[PDB]
């Protein structure tokens, strides 16, 4: 592949996908070097490594990384792989170490995967740079309690990264004072289609839940009303100035929030004490009070919805696989059955078998499948999507703003961006 | 597991039967996508859980399921379970339409009597066979906690509560649309 | 089902018993490749049946399984059988020359007498587990409904009517050659 | 892989085949675009799918399709994927329907896959060429029962395609005026070997049936003799003059005919009212009532035996497995139990635990299995069978004709044309 | 087998039950990691024994297992069993650390009383689910020919005899450091 | 991939090593002709295959082999694939035969793998060249019972290809005139990892044994003693002079060989008349009496831990899985009860559920998993150990030995050669 040929792969201006994107395997192994070695990824929670010498582990893209909590509280993230012969440092998903140890050959890491000392050293290995000999390092960088890890020496920081797109995280992540812990539990699973499905999806894509997506998925919340549940119609989607960030939201029309999440957490999220305290750190009584649903990525696999408060890392595994680890964020002040209900509901919802992500899943895996034939490669897929529909100056919400909740805006600066990150 | 850590008294053999029979006939109505009926057997105050699971060093093994106020693959209470009724009844819902061909193989069941009358401990192993479209196969094995309390229905028993112990960390499946 | 439609009727438990251990012997003699005892557990009016299973829309569902007239994986009288003993008694049988490797696992296990004297009709669950040559491996699962007649034989009983109803629409291995 | 390289894959003249042609994974990329993207593929029976709105899936190579009955009889044949983001268009092996409507997000489509309607319409695609924007449409032509497609604007019609081919397909297709119906039920079953391996067999493979494939399948359907079996040796074999398909059958000998289909249908098939029907149609006292058994492929993956009746497409699966998807079928007017024994006796031999095609499922596995080795790839197999052995202008039976019945003429045919398509 | 030639002789349900509930504990103790008790059902003169099994043509088909004096997957007395459990109450044993997840499913458990007093012959038929780290998943399925003897434990038996009748030639997993 | 880029992936001089060269599919294929198609490799011992008529199947590579006992006594090794189509000549993991037919088209063999003849020959195939088409012979050389085999037309004869190697292998292959006999039965297990993990290991990998890898299987040989084992710190090891082989192996310290082999066989090995007669033979009371654990790797893939005496082969199945092929050896006149030792003592320890090799399973599929990664694969992995440590000239050990048996001046050996192989 020569930067031509990937630039042909999306044209932005005529709105048109080529589906091999989803099913190249080189152009994977190009993604893992061009997006996802150079970009900020969400490894989770601040709150799920409290103390000093607490750990968890995921990945970042397909290596797997050691996320631990410092003494001085820092967050070190470096490459679960022992340079000796590269066995797994950390072995399991979450606990508490003083120091890590190579169950190879015994190699010892402390907290912060920095190799302290050798079995034989003076012996064999006397000249051992242990500096140059630990596991490779991330940058951490964390978001009001979102954890990011970025490899890249010089990439533009979390926050320049980010750029507006803080203002929609902030709807969730900055309601109140207190922030955000995350119930704990990690819920993980494996679904056989491209990670970009499910990023784009929630980048840019209410059009799924407002259309026959989820229709059954609402009918379970909805009291014992039939087939004629009224779809929220206005809103706005947000397609970021630069870096592929999108996020959309509903406004005013509360019958999507509570099919989702139920009388109870919508009154907390609209009405009452809470809701104001987050009208007036948001700045306006829309934003804290107003918006319904809301979907948002942060490009490329950092994905969570507003309200609902279910947060995601799609991990890639190759062209054709992605794990979903996902987790429910809450604001750590919420009262006691404010924060059993978001547990619960969400769950209940989004979640492997949620009534909502149940039907994603069965989804995303037949549109690989089909991908696995030539001519289901040989034609582009439609991006087209209420285009020319965006002001980029709306007095309250910042970047590429549209009126149009169902639009392929956001969508279009994924894949946009995606093009401008493989051809540098 | 509590009521499980001494090995349960042995019991009438028509006591072992009524109880195996109930589940065979569970796992029928489960496995030939008799929903409806399915339901009926919850009992009202059903609580049907199934924790998240660990990898654990061994030391921290303690920690190895998720715990009562913590995420969970399923915590559903007669509510939230009506509601998920009410999805595999529509020709909408697309994880179960085409539906899925289901097995559960149904044994290792052990019988504790429980403090109220009428009320039983079980503890069950399963293996669950799904597969669906053309070639999408999931193995699922585990454990599964019940409590049990004798009925006046023709199936004789409802589900008060029932713990799911998958035994998987990370779900190996697309996604968890039938029931345990 | 016909007969499922309602919860199996109490049976004595030594019926029970007489019962799951007949197909227990069963699964050893298939498992042990003991085929000339196995067919002889076959009644003399046979009938070996399994239809091929399809992928439909809820609605469409009473036509998942094909019926009477219908092609299908097996669909066998005494005679269509006795020839296929013939070849598994071949050391020129390639498909069972190397034998594969099987089990049985029986459990589900559900009887309600039949009009006839001594006949009943029984819904058991299964797992198949094929393994052959080197690393092929295959693994079934489903329900089989019989109808078994007593008999003065040693076994007890005779197999008069299975019916195997696989958890499969198409077939995840390359052949059938073993018996379920 | 360069021209040059892909002639080098097969010699006609030498008769040798590189085995890599059913291992490389590269050419089996090229196979899907320069063989099943231009090549007529069977889809089924015309009375799988009777009334208008009934439907079947298939696969034409490793694009599904959907096979529709229309209001005026047509037969509809589009790529089963929506072209918005790719979701499987039709979601069941076979049913009826008014309309389409894709469960992701919804467009709908009538009973022949073009794109009608689309929510939310007037506000975010308002411009949207429906009819660019359906899935791609085959063209459908049938003949005498079979539903044939071929994706490609101009490749020669099925019956050009077919030339002579047609002769021998009669042998089954019309020996009445009443036609063939399928009985119901096709079965499926997966296969790891490369595709060529069954196509090939069904080609010109007699050999395979007349030595030490089948000795217990033909067992199995003798009374209480044993291994003194009669293996007929008057026959002939078929070449096409183009388009790479062959057939091959017995003459006068009922020997292997009686142990695969029994007396009743042997009968039926060679002596009596209905074999006379078939001698006059057929226009030949011989090829109505004297042909025994009949292997037959219709290049590429076309293939079923006249006399036994089973029909089947080869699926491919990459160049490591392939589906068989076979059904049975019967002259429309033969009697009740000549239809029953058909059935009985189809499944019992040529069926995935039929006690023929039992066997043949083992070796084919085998055969694929050794070729993950490096030696094993790096001499050719040998496709030098009875050479030159063929007139090309026998009085009753046309193209390439030999008396050998145990040849590889018409493998070398299908290879020789395979080599055509590929380097085109 | 040599034993099981004939199908065994009825039993009193209250043995079957009896044998039956001492596997299913017996599973219960290794699935929860109950190493220390488990080992504790081992006798004293314990021969736990698991043959290498051969893809053969079937006229060579006496030979399939391994034999008495020849390599095999496991042949342990009681003092190897022994130094097998101080490796799994280790935090430096890593293929129990962090430990497996797995589940025995326990079926077609058929009895023979032997010629001692209170030992009995068993056949039984299992699947063994070993689950462990993110996605490693094994299935194994086999027989289990067990001698059991009775006993003044709370469980009321002891492991004289196991012969582990697996279902693979080749092993399809990267270990066997579970017990079956 | 070419030439100078394959000279880059192993660096000697600085001890660095690509972890592509076990992860690239490409590499991998190179290997299979370049390294398994011109080495000798194991193939299983003498008294596997004992009287004439005598087969057993293995692997040499990827190629399936028959290794067959001649009625001259000789061993025949040929390509388990009939020429025709490809179909499995041997279909059984041993046996005896006194022909081999091919059960597709009932092609038939001599015990050596000669096309002796041809159903339908006259008629089908009357200048059948039976010699050309005769499935690949290997050369066969064997080293005091152990089989090796090679393709290569032209490569140095096992003699000269092991090189002083021979020294090594001596300690435990001629300990006695009788030789050694293979307890039968081969165990067989799959380890997803690549094929040099395992080689790199055997060769010079004590280190690991000393350590941590194998801590606890240590304690379960052990009296009722706990976490204060006394580790062996005197040894030897051994890097050939040419072809990549290594050795290493403990001094006078009987301490590892009690806890895997047990006092009744580092009796045996060391002190009475067995050892005796061996210390004679071998020409050196050290040599025969006083040698107590030692591994050893004849390149590739040839394995073996002389005292503790499993022999094994590991069988490549791409760059990602492994297949471990494994029996023991015994002196052939070792007393009854020592032999049954040996027997006991191999599997309770060296097998896939045993206390040692259990571990090494669990650690080598890690790594592979990990190596999945991008950032995983892009540094090189640490081969510095106990750098020029080595004379050439010791008065006893040919070759480069090290006073360091905590080295890996012989895995830079094995991937010097390696690299020497790939690159020629
Ligand atoms: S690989 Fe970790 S110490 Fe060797
Ligand atoms: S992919 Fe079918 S409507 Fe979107
Ligand atoms: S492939 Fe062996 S004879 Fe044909
Ligand atoms: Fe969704
Ligand atoms: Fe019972
Ligand atoms: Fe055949
Ligand atoms: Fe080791």
């Amino acid at each position: 592949w020569n930067t031509s040929e990937i630039e042909a792969l999306f044209d932005e201006h005529a709105g048109r996908i080529d589906p091999r994107i989803y099913t190249d395997e080189d152009l994977y192994q190009l993604e893992l070097e061009r997006v996802f070695a150079r970009s900020w990824l969400l490894l989770g929670h601040e709150t799920q490594i409290r103390k000093p010498g607490d750990y968890i582990t995921t990945y970042m893209g397909e290596d797997p990384v050691v996320v631990v909590r410092q003494k001085d509280a820092s967050i070190a993230v470096f490459l679960n792989q022992c340079r000796h012969r590269g066995m797994r440092i950390c072995r399991a998903d979450a606990g508490n170490a003083k120091a890590f140890t190579c169950s190879y050959h015994g190699w010892a890491y402390d907290t912060a995967g920095n190799l302290v000392n050798v079995p034989y050293e003076a012996e064999s290995f006397a000249c051992l740079n242990k500096k140059e000999w630990s596991p490779l390092k991330a940058r951490v960088e964390t978001y009001k309690g979102l954890i990011f890890a970025n490899w890249d020496e010089n990439a533009v920081d979390l926050d320049t990264y980010l750029g507006e797109a803080k203002f929609y995280m902030d709807h969730m992540l900055d309601r109140t004072e207190a922030g955000t812990e995350a119930i704990p539990g990690v819920q993980k699973w494996v679904i056989p289609c491209n990670w970009k499905f499910a990023a784009e999806q929630f980048c840019s894509d209410m059009y799924h839940a407002g259309t026959t997506s989820h229709l059954s998925g609402i009918l379970a919340g909805l009291p014992e009303e039939m087939a004629d549940l009224a779809p929220p119609t206005v809103g706005k989607q947000y397609r970021a100035s630069w870096g592929g960030h999108g996020s959309g939201f509903y406004v005013g029309d509360p019958n999507l929030m509570l099919a989702i999440m139920g009388p109870k957490v919508t009154s907390y999220w609209t009405e009452g004490p809470a809701s104001e305290k987050a009208a007036e750190r948001l700045g306006s009584v829309e934003r804290g009070s107003k918006l319904m649903v809301e979907h948002m990525t942060v490009f490329p696999t950092c994905s969570f919805l507003p309200g609902i408060n279910t947060v995601r890392t799609w991990h890639p595994r190759g062209p054709n696989e992605v794990e979903v680890w996902a987790f429910t964020v809450v604001d750590a002040d919420a009262p006691d059955d404010i924060k059993e209900e978001f547990r619960r509901q969400t769950l209940r919802t989004f979640s492997a078998g949620g009534v909502f992500e149940q039907d994603d899943g069965e989804n995303w895996v037949e549109i690989q499948h089909i991908l696995r034939g030539h001519k289901a490669r040989s034609r582009p897929f439609n991006a087209e999507m209420s285009m020319d529909q965006t002001v980029d100056n709306d007095p309250v919400y910042p970047g590429r703003i549209s009126n149009n909740v169902y639009s392929e805006e956001a969508a279009r600066g994924l894949y946009a961006h995606w093009l401008r990150m493989m051809t540098s | 597991a509590d009521v499980f850590l001494r090995k349960p008294a042995p019991v009438a053999p028509e006591l072992q039967h009524e109880v195996e029979q109930f589940y065979y006939w569970e796992a029928k109505l489960l496995n030939d996508r008799r929903f409806e009926e399915w339901f009926a057997l919850l009992a009202e105050d059903i609580h049907y859980f199934m924790p998240i699971r660990t990898t654990r060093i061994m030391r921290d093994s303690r920690l190895e399921y998720s715990g009562s106020r913590e995420y969970a693959h399923f915590d559903d209470d007669a509510t939230m379970m009506k509601g998920r009724l009410r999805k595999i009844t529509s020709d909408v819902s697309w994880s179960e339409n085409p539906a899925s061909r289901t097995r559960h193989l149904v044994s290792n069941v052990m019988i504790v009597g429980a403090e109220a009358e009428g009320e039983y401990e079980i503890s069950s192993a399963f293996i669950v066979y799904r597969n669906r479209l053309e070639r999408q196969l999931d193995i699922f094995a585990g454990e599964r906690r019940d409590t049990l309390r004798r009925n006046t229905s023709e199936a004789g028993f409802e589900i008060v509560n029932r713990t799911i112990l998958i035994d998987q960390s990370t779900i190996l499946a697309n996604n968890l649309s039938f029931f345990f």
